[PDB]
RNA sequence: AUUAGGGUUCGAUUCCGGAGAGGGAGCCUGAGAAAUAGCUACCACUUCUACGGAGGGCAGCAGGCGCGCAAAUUGCCCAAUGUCAAAACAAAACGAUGAGGCAGCGAAAAGAAAUAGAGUUGUUUGUCAUUUCAAUGGGGGAUAUUUAAACCCAUCCAAUAUCGAGUAACAAUUGGAGGACAAGUCUGGUGCCAGCACCCGCGGUAAUUCCAGCUCCAAAAGCGUAUAUUAA
């Protein structure tokens, strides 16, 4: 029961404006983009993992 | 009864395309069986190419301007067939209506004193009131009084001009004959054996110029002349010769990389 | 490696075929058009195919069906060379003729000849048709 | 309704979605052809299953089987003139070892690439379909085209485009027309 | 086929047995049919006995063939 | 073991079909039982009232009062229970309101925590949930 | 449809065959009908009426009302394909045809394909900040072409003489990022609540899973979800 909680959550989460970035390619110019990054911009070291979305450190 | 025809209904021979039409000219009945005919409007418009449309094929085909067997005919329904002379005073043309080794129907050029010869296979042969033999011919024709040796199966070549019968061939073994149905339609060859099943389907064995040995139902076999040698009318340019289906496809390429 | 020179159109007939029952002459039309702005008029190509065939009077010329090549530069159709100009006002489609200036008026709507036709058939003699 | 307009598929999904090494030979596969998407390699891989499918069926027949030798031969005369197969290698069993990037080669993109009249893959793909190249003077706007052999030395600049003997481009022309109406 | 039996005057049944092919399982089944078929007085058949019959105009309900020959 | 004659094709044949049956996939799709029992009666999706707003206890270990609608179907007049997803979707719905009612992915069986609920709230007054959710539209006045 | 093979499953629906014209029956005409945009009757529904009476059968086309999860225009035309017919076309002189064809609507499904390309300077490369060059369609139009007429395509942006990309704002979406399963020890919020979760499970104050931002992953002009079915 006690059906008034419901969407709590949702309207209790502070609402944070998307931030306005410059468009990404669209098609094969961003497959090429992707293509460039993972493949043309580092050299893979021998034995690593490579990692697509590393983050900083944190806890 | 039936007065349509759709066009995937229609004999694949006629040459229609899948995409152009619903329907087909649907044969009247008359010389020819429905499925073992050419329609005129057919061969007026999608084999001579005198008419862009049926319009204009009904232009050309009213006013009479195409004979078939030394007569003019109206109808574009009409079903022509088998050995059936189709002449164009107006453009002088002439040809017979015959099968090709592929079994398509092919307009054979024909000379003069040659369309007023056409070859009847004889279907039937019955007495009619005061005791007067009729023969019945593969286009329904109905002879009067036909040769004494006339026989079910033999062929009466006849004068459509002076509507006469000139000579007769039997249907014996040694003889040349083409084959005017089933999977061997067009090939010509002679006479082997025939087998003998009575109350079925008798069975000719045959074999052509190049020695090749098929079959095929005694009813679908025509005799047309005394051996190979000397035939008693013209034959389409391949002269009823099966070809390998390998040995073409090479002979085309060749002739293809040869005209370029 | 661009010129700038005045665009010319030349003609080129394939499949000739004479029609003594319609008293016409038929073929398909090539037409060759290197540097032409947009498409040719069938008209001007009308005046180039009676030149070319020696025909006295262009209006025998009937030309339809203009399908111009994908990449420019091409346009191929169909045309009929008449023996005269009856021939050509007497056996071509009016549609044809219509677009040579020599069709008839157009028919009243068929909805409303539908309409009448209905209208009629509860009649008896002499008010069908009024 | 009663249309008799045949159509068909010619490309299927892979299987399993998320394969990393199938994810990245596909990644390198478009990086270096300069694909649109997934889709342009898996129509590659029908097409090879197809040829596969009936090379490995023609393989099974005894060799002097009509069947064997007329589809034989025609498979091998396609590869040969598509340039799949080199005309050295005159077997069917060479068929079966047809890869991706053997069809991927023959397409009019890299073929213009590899000729020379593109700095890239990309930059052949938005010149083939920005009508500025010919395969004997027909001009040819699909990147997908596969070029033959006998086609391969006819490749050139479209007459109607301005990199070839055509007239003034885009800029050139709005510029001129700006130059005209301001003075 | 075999007389399966000649308890009709004139008429007797025939049995024709037969294997019938299932597909799936590569493998055969038995079958039969039952004909009437009528019989001239100038045979005298068995149970048992095999018959050639002839397809002939429908005779009866059932009848549709004569028999021919008693081997 | 089974037979392997040669013309053993109808005792082969006999026992695939008496032995078929005991699949309950397949018993199930060549029988009527389920079909009358199914309150979409074989549909995808099925058209309803709904009747009232109802809190459901999560099943254990989990905790939580999982929000639903008792709607009645207009094709039969059944009254089912089906689920709303997503936090505040709840307050898209009123009573007597007019909704679009789907499977919950199961064929039939009861997903997750939400014990005896097998369908789900897709649309209402004719306006997709996961629309009024995102809201790329509003629900009709 | 699915696919090693063997099979499993779908087939109301374009072609062939059968059956029916609200339900039943009966019948005339005719070569052919137990016909239904033919007749006769009954049953069930219905329309007009001056109350005496007279009518109706869209499972043809278009379109309404209901039914439902569920499916278009009361459009144009006989130019093509055919049918009928006393009938070639034409000449005061154009047969009918919702059969059919052509357009409208249509992300069922299928094919091809954009959303950018080359540099230059600075910050082995690569990213970033600059700065240039050319190309092209979407679109706007036409001496025109197409078409029965239109509309779509195709052709062109002078042939003496023809508009147009820079935030190319002409701005790509849909689902996800513990595992199956490609992608975060990220940052806030919430605190067994809200919710997620096909399954295993997550959430009870340090949430890799909820609500969001950032970043990333997957398919892409498509992508989720439900049900059914095939493989598994
Ligand atoms: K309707
Ligand atoms: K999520
Ligand atoms: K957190
Ligand atoms: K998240
Ligand atoms: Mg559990
Ligand atoms: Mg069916
Ligand atoms: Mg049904
Ligand atoms: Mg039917
Ligand atoms: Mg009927
Ligand atoms: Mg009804
Ligand atoms: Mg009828
Ligand atoms: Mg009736
Ligand atoms: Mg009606
Ligand atoms: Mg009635
Ligand atoms: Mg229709
Ligand atoms: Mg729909
Ligand atoms: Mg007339
Ligand atoms: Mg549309
Ligand atoms: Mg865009
Ligand atoms: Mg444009
Ligand atoms: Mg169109
Ligand atoms: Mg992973
Ligand atoms: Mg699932
Ligand atoms: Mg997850
Ligand atoms: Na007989
Ligand atoms: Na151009
Ligand atoms: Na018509």
């Amino acid at each position: 029961g006690s059906l008034a909680r419901a969407g709590k959550v949702k309207n209790q989460t502070p609402k944070v404006a998307k931030q306005e970035k410059p468009k990404q390619p669209r098609g094969r110019a961003l497959k090429r983009l992707k293509y460039t990054r993972r493949f043309l911009s580092k050299t893979v070291k021998p034995g690593e993992k490579v990692h697509m979305n590393k983050q900083p450190p944190g806890k | 009864a039936k007065k349509h025809l759709k066009r995937l209904y229609a004999p694949k021979d006629w040459m229609l395309s899948k995409l152009t039409g619903v329907f087909a000219p649907r044969p009247r009945p008359g010389p020819h069986k429905l499925r073992e005919c050419l329609p005129l409007l057919v061969i007026i418009r999608n084999r001579l190419k005198y008419a862009l449309n049926a319009r204009e094929g009904e232009m050309i085909l009213r006013q009479g301007l195409v004979h078939v067997d030394n007569h003019p005919r109206r109808d574009g329904k009409y079903p022509a067939g088998f050995m059936d002379v189709v002449e164009i005073p107006k453009t002088g043309d002439r040809f017979r209506l015959m099968y090709d080794v592929k079994g398509r129907f092919a307009l054979v050029n024909l000379s003069e004193a040659e369309a007023q010869i056409k070859l009847m296979k004889v279907v039937n042969l019955y007495t009619a009131t005061g005791r007067v033999p009729v023969a019945v011919t593969h286009d329904g024709h109905r002879i009067r009084y036909p040769d004494p040796h006339t026989s079910i199966g033999d062929t009466i070549v006849y004068n459509v001009k002076e509507k006469k019968c000139v000579d007769l061939i039997k249907n014996r073994q040694g003889k040349a004959v083409i084959v005017t149905g089933g999977a061997n339609r067009g090939r010509i060859g002679e006479i082997v054996k025939v087998e003998c099943h009575p109350g079925a389907f008798n069975i000719a064995h045959l074999k052509d110029a190049s020695g090749a040995e098929f079959a095929t139902r005694a009813a679908n076999i025509f005799v047309i002349g005394k051996d190979l040698n000397n035939l008693q009318v013209t034959v389409p340019k391949q002269q009823g010769l099966r070809m390998n289906v390998i040995q073409e496809r090479e002979e085309r390429l060749i002739a293809a990389e040869a005209r370029k | 490696v661009f010129q700038k020179k005045k665009a010319e159109v030349c003609i080129r007939t394939s499949q000739f075929k004479v029609n003594k029952l319609l008293n016409r002459k038929q073929f398909i039309v090539e037409v060759n058009h290197p540097h032409w702005c947009g498409t040719v008029p069938t008209q001007l190509i009308r005046k180039k195919l009676a030149t070319l065939y020696k025909v006295p009077d262009a209006s025998q010329v009937s030309l339809f069906g203009f399908k111009t090549k994908f990449g420019g530069g091409k346009t191929t159709g169909f045309g009929l060379i008449y023996d005269d100009l009856a021939s050509l006002k007497r056996f071509e489609p009016n549609y044809r003729k219509t677009r040579m200036g020599f069709g008839k008026a157009r028919l009243p709507a068929r909805k409303s000849v539908k309409e009448r036709r209905n209208r009629n058939k509860k009649l008896r003699g002499k008010a069908k048709g009024k | 309704m009663r249309n008799y307009n045949n159509f068909n598929r010619v490309w299927k999904a892979p299987r399993r979605p998320f394969e990393k090494e199938r994810l990245d030979r596909e990644m390198k596969l478009c990086g270096q052809y300069g694909l649109r998407c997934k889709r342009e390699i898996w129509r590659v891989n029908m097409t090879l299953s197809k040829m596969r499918r009936t090379a490995r069926l023609l393989l099974t027949l005894p060799e002097n089987h009509p069947r064997r030798l007329l589809e034989g031969s025609a498979i091998m005369r396609r590869c040969h003139e598509y340039g799949f197969l080199d005309e050295e290698k005159d077997k069917l069993d060479y068929v079966l070892s047809l890869t991706v990037p053997d069809i991927l080669e023959r397409r009019l993109q890299t073929i213009v690439f590899k000729a020379g009249l593109a700095k890239s893959v990309h930059h052949a793909r938005v010149l083939i379909q920005q009508r500025h190249i010919a395969v004997a003077k027909q001009i040819v706007t699909i990147p997908s085209f596969i070029v033959r052999v006998s086609s391969e030395r006819h490749i050139a600049f479209a007459d109607a485009s301005p990199f070839g003997n055509g007239r003034t481009g885009r800029v050139k022309r709005v510029r001129a027309k700006a130059a005209k109406r301001h003075a | 086929g075999v007389v399966h039996s000649t308890k009709m005057h004139r008429t007797i049944i025939i049995r024709r047995n037969y294997l019938h092919f299932i597909k799936k399982y590569q493998r055969y089944q038995k079958r039969h049919k039952s004909l009437a078929v009528h019989c001239s007085p100038a045979f005298d058949p068995k149970q048992g006995d095999e018959v050639v019959i002839g397809q002939c105009r429908p005779l009866s309900k059932t009848i549709r063939y004569n028999v021919l020959e008693v081997v | 073991t089974k037979t392997n004659g040669q013309n053993a094709a109808r005792k082969l044949v006999r026992l695939r079909c008496r032995n078929r049956w005991a699949d309950k996939g397949w018993k199930r799709a060549h029988t009527f039982s389920a079909r009358k029992a199914n309150p979409f009666g074989g549909s995808s999706h099925a058209k309803g009232i709904v009747l009232e707003k109802i809190g459901v206890g999560a099943k254990q270990p989990n905790s939580a009062i999982r929000k639903c609608v008792r709607v009645q179907l207009i094709k039969n007049d059944k009254k089912i229970i089906a689920f709303v997803p997503n936090d505040g979707c709840l307050h898209f719905i009123e009573e007597n309101d007019e909704v679009l009612v789907s499977g919950f992915g199961r064929s039939g069986h009861a997903v997750g925590d939400i014990p005896g609920v097998r369908f789900k709230i897709v649309k209402v007054s004719n306006v997709g949930l996961y629309a009024l959710y995102r809201q790329k539209k509003e629900k009709p006045r």
